């Protein structure tokens, strides 16, 4: 994450490591919205130009961690994926409209104090939360930096949310209606964004009303990172609900 | 699965506020 | 043209904006990917030619093939 710092213990207990089985290498984050369903970017999974393309087989997810490098043999849970859900509709060959994923783990998790499940957003959270100004959480375990460099730990950066045209005069790229961007404007003095490795992390918010996070958004693409000007695009996690339920209450 | 979603044990749940938590409650007051 | 999104479009155009050929929209993938989305039923999936069951603020589409992705625009002219 560029820009931010050691996420405190058991604050992110919903985030997820996206885990290459061999090479043993880190690939992305994702969240844990229940305990036998995990969310991420689906670009993380499949994204042919860069002729990657996993299996519920090359992949397993590591749950309750604070190291990007240890293996917390009493903390952290090893678990695989039962099936990948890839949404039909991601467009992977123009703006990567719908980077969503869905993974079913195989057995079900046993939720500890660095473990717990995050709110997928309600039509009413939604709607009173998401508004430019606001702020959100990501988190990560990618690139500290845009170039020249890893965390150790969880890297936590709180970003507010930017108007749709400011969004969509940041870049050359289409910005639809199933992404958000946050980040500084240039004369706000202040920095921070997700980076490479990033995907996939949940971008989360706390109710006034209730006091529960709500992923509001998951890492999808930007151009840089910190790049002034340039703005960072989350996924609409909402707005994408619907495809969410017919899956997992579907199968 | 989550119904009991959301609530951080180590934090909603013994009531301590995580270090940066607020600048994000004060955003949507302020 | 083709007004609100083509969201009323019972053309016959079957091809993809890159001239790809809409896989029928009946067809037996074109109902794999088709299966947890939200189409209205209203926007009536004729063949194999480009429609919008889904709201695309981008416009009429079609599948292509199988795999995610594997769909695309039309070439319609909206007002
Ligand atoms: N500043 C950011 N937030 N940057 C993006 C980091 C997230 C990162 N995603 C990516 O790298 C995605 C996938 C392919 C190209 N990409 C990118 O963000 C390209 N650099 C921008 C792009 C957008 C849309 C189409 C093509 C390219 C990931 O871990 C998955």
């Amino acid at each position: 994450i560029v820009e931010g710092s050691d996420a405190e213990i058991g604050m992110s207990p919903w985030q997820v490591m996206l885990f290459r089985k061999s090479p043993q290498e880190l690939l992305c984050g994702a969240s844990l919205i229940s305990d036998r369903w995990v969310l991420t970017a689906a670009h993380c999974l499949l994204y042919p130009p860069w002729d990657k393309n996993f299996t519920e087989n090359d992949l397993l997810v590591r749950i309750g961690k604070h190291s990007r490098t240890r293996y917390e043999r009493n903390i952290e849970k090893i678990s695989m994926l039962e099936k990948i859900y890839i949404h039909p509709r991601y467009n992977w060959r123009e703006n990567l409209d719908r980077d969503i994923a869905l993974m079913k783990l195989k057995k079900p998790v046993a939720f500890s104090d660095y473990i717990h499940p995050v709110c997928l957003p309600d039509r009413e959270t939604a709607a009173s939360l998401l508004q430019a100004g606001y702020k959100g959480r990501v988190t990560g375990w990618g690139n500290l930096k845009e170039t020249w460099g890893q965390p150790s730990v969880l890297q936590v950066v709180n970003l507010p949310i930017v108007e749709r045209p400011v969004c969509k005069d940041s870049t050359r790229i289409r910005i639809t209606d199933n992404m958000f961007c946050a980040g500084y404007k240039p004369d706000e003095g202040k920095r921070g964004d997700a980076c490479e490795g990033d995907s996939g992390g949940p971008f989360v918010m706390k109710s006034p009303f209730n006091n529960r996070w709500y992923q509001m958004g998951i890492v999808s693409w930007g151009e840089g990172c910190d790049r002034d000007g340039k703005y960072g695009f989350y996924t609409h996690v909402f707005r994408l609900k619907k495809w969410i339920q017919k899956v997992i209450d579907q199968f | 699965g989550e119904a009991d979603c959301g609530l951080r044990p180590l934090f909603e749940k013994k009531s301590l506020e995580d270090k940066t938590e607020r600048e994000l409650l004060e955003s949507y007051i302020d | 043209c083709v007004p609100d999104r083509g969201q009323q479009y019972q053309g016959r155009l079957a091809v993809t904006t890159h001239g790809l050929p809409c896989l029928a929209w009946a067809s037996a993938q074109a109902k794999a990917l088709s299966k947890h989305q939200d189409f209205n039923s209203a926007v009536q999936l004729v063949e194999n030619f480009c429609r919008n069951p889904d709201g695309d603020e981008e416009g009429v589409w079609c599948y292509v093939a199988g795999k995610p992705g594997d769909f695309g625009y039309c070439d319609l002219n909206y007002c």
